[PDB]
């Protein structure tokens, strides 16, 4: 009993993706509104994450990979490791053996891309811009499309600054 | 002889709250600009110290005393901004804002459905588990380091 | 504190729903979700021969269920002879984070969908069956209308 | 209880007197390879990082000197910009100096004149009645306190951050301003005050404070 308190929601994303898919026909359209859900959503958890680990704020792309991979750590119950540094520390690789959120949702379901991770490309900008850290999200391997491990890639695109006073 | 009053400002600088207890100076000025003022200055005292810092400000502006009362301030990362009157002297109350912030607001807001992102709080229970935890230590004076 | 996340994305399908139909809410969630708490129910008391058949009130699997997601017991359990029935609860979780005065009403049917769609058993009253409507008049206080699918 | 600097403004808000006691500012250099994580960005006649603070180089780190040849504003001594200097590879492996820009003085004017208000406005319309404005004003590395005349000027002195027993410093640095007013009261607050003599016994007063005495209020 209780080996997982949160295997709920996997097969709620589950079924809001299968909701979504019957919806809008398209794996874009609905590759938005994940990216769209995920920004809301990691809007929510970026200020409880600083609300535990009451991190300083992310001047630094080393700090913004550790503050991430830990919340990963506390929110996902997982262990990404970071991986593949830019040259200019603008980009790194996340290392999930097991994307958790994702039980066999489907090895196979016909669709190439539909892809999952959206939800989590849209957490982890949501919540950067929280913290003024404009930074585009993507997927460069993806277990369910055919790879052995999921990898997010992020890359520091702009430093956003606070103005008009 | 509670605080006084506690503000809330987001990164975009909007106030999102205020709950006065035990201010007295009847404002001349209607609340919002005044609010508006107030993160104004707090963002000029930021501009302020980063400039004229001898070194690292790695968390810069910590609060401002007067002789008769006092006020500090608390920044999140997020760039939410925290601001309370108190006494001048008693404990300090940086990490009890730090702990209203991780618990209240993090719990009695974000943790709302019905609080749209980025607008005022309105919702009873956020106000009045305020209420109770500024209860909790009803305290007054600050001599913060 | 992984409970965040359920109360975050809960509160997003709160947000959008489109005016196609009000709940695009399939069970599925439901379906697998109970499938997926009785593989942590390997064991539920009744007895090891198959013929004595003995019934599990769905209110009392109703009640693990929730310690199992809701985490909090359900309080007033009224029910009258035959299959309709109802939870009186006087604390919701997803209704605990809004105001608890009687202003915001309408959130519900998300709720009471969830504990629908949970698969039937052939001898009544066995724990497991599901479809409910819900009239929840004080905001934490939700009132889940059972309904068998059967009379 | 080291003093970064010294300070005191008129009814005007102006600075009037800007000592400073030398408090340098942080350097670095590092043998920088191709492209480098510190993410230089122009910023109007700063030539500075915004991120990837590595090393001990801050943001703020304005870069002040390029392989030896000083850099100026945006391009460089020899005419070279930085921009030209940096995207040209070949030149790697280099050595670049960064520093914090020191304010320059009309820099430290503006920012006297900035920092007025908020002395004048600290919350004018406070919670407390018939209040009074600022006083204390503690900060990240350091912390400043100042001492109204109760009348007229204000006292405004910059010190190590965890420190008491400055307030009476502050009292101190009146007595040494009544000494000289006393040389022309002409010499008003309309003028600033940059009369070396008063001014040498100001760092007299610095020099007893440097060593251990601020008990035996001997100045």
């Amino acid at each position: 009993a209780k080996k997982v308190n949160s295997e709920f929601l996997t097969l709620t994303y589950g079924a809001l993706v299968t909701q979504m898919l019957r919806d809008f026909e398209n794996a874009e359209d609905v590759n938005k509104q994940l990216e769209r859900i995920g920004y809301n959503m990691g809007m929510r958890l970026i200020e409880d994450f600083l609300a535990r680990t009451s991190a300083p704020r992310c001047l630094e792309m080393r700090e913004t990979a550790d503050r991430i991979q830990q919340a990963f750590r506390i929110y996902l119950n997982i262990q990404p490791t970071i991986s593949n540094w830019s040259p200019a520390s603008d980009e790194f690789s996340l290392v999930f053996d097991s994307n958790p959120l994702t039980e066999f949702v489907e090895l196979p379901p016909d669709l190439t891309n539909l892809r999952y991770s959206a939800i989590l490309s849209g957490c982890i900008r949501g919540a950067l811009e929280m913290v003024q850290l404009e930074v585009q999200c993507w997927f460069v391997q993806d277990q369910l499309k055919g790879d052995n491990v999921t990898e997010l890639r992020v890359k520091f695109v702009r430093r956003l600054e606070e103005v008009i006073p | 002889m509670t605080i006084f009053n506690l503000y809330i400002f987001d990164k975009f600088g909007t106030l999102l709250h205020y709950a006065e207890w035990n201010r007295t100076k009847k404002s001349g000025i209607t609340r919002e600009e005044e609010a508006k003022l107030t993160y104004g200055m707090l963002f000029s005292i930021k501009s302020f110290v980063s400039k004229i810092s001898p070194h690292d400000p790695k968390e810069g502006f910590l609060y401002y005393k007067t002789n008769r009362y006092a006020l500090h301030y608390l920044e999140t990362p997020s760039g939410l901004k925290f601001v309370l009157n108190t006494d001048t002297t008693a404990i300090n109350v940086k990490e009890l804002l730090q702990q209203l912030y991780a618990k209240v607001w993090v719990e009695f807001v974000v943790r709302d459905p019905l609080w749209t992102p980025g607008t005022v709080v309105t919702s009873e229970l956020f106000q009045s588990k305020l209420d109770e935890f500024v209860r909790q230590s009803p305290i007054f004076g600050i001599r913060n380091i | 504190s992984e409970e965040i996340l359920f109360d975050c994305l809960h509160a997003e399908i709160v947000n959008y729903c489109l005016d196609s139909n009000k709940e695009h809410d399939l069970a599925t969630l439901e379906y697998i979700g109970f499938t997926t708490g009785y593989r942590l129910i390997e064991r539920l008391t009744r007895e090891v021969s198959r013929f004595k058949d003995e019934l599990e009130t769905m209110k009392f699997i109703c009640t693990d269920f929730w310690m199992l997601i809701y985490k909090k017991q359900v309080d007033n359990l009224r029910t009258n002879n035959h299959g309709m029935y109802v939870v009186q609860d006087k604390a919701f979780r997803f209704l605990t984070r809004i105001s608890p005065g009687t202003k915001q009403l309408e959130h519900a049917p998300k709720f009471v969908a969830f504990t629908c769609g949970l698969v039937r058993g052939a001898l009544s009253n066995l724990g497991i069956n599901s479809t409910v409507t819900a009239e929840v008049q004080s905001i934490p206080a939700c009132k889940f209308h059972i309904e068998v699918n059967r009379n | 209880m080291i003093i970064y600097g010294v300070y005191i403004v008129s009814k005007s808000g102006g600075l009037i007197f800007n000592l400073d006691n030398n408090v340098p500012r942080i350097e670095h250099e590092k043998t920088f390879t191709y492209p480098l994580d510190l993410v230089l960005d122009y910023d109007s006649k700063k030539v500075s990082v915004s991120f990837n603070r590595k090393d001990g180089i801050n943001v703020g780190h304005v870069l002040v000197a390029v392989n030896g040849m000083p850099v100026n504003g945006v391009t460089l001594d020899d005419g070279r910009d930085v921009r030209t200097t940096l995207d040209a590879p070949e030149n790697y492996p280099i050595n670049l100096k960064f520093s914090r820009p020191k304010m320059t003085t009309n820099e430290k004017i503006f920012l006297a004149s900035m920092f007025y208000p908020l002395f004048a406005i600290a919350s004018q319309l406070s919670p407390e009645p018939k209040s009074s404005g600022i006083e204390i004003l503690e900060a990240d590395t350091f912390t400043l306190h100042c001492f109204q005349t109760l009348t007229g000027i204000k006292f405004i002195i910059i010190s190590e951050t965890g420190l008491n027993g400055i307030d009476l410093l502050l009292r101190k640095v009146y007595e040494l301003y009544s000494d000289y007013v006393l040389k022309n009261p002409f010499y008003s607050l309309e003028m600033p005050i940059r009369c070396e003599l008063f001014d040498n016994k100001l760092q007299e007063l610095l020099a007893q404070v440097e060593k251990t005495g601020i008990s035996n209020i001997d100045k």
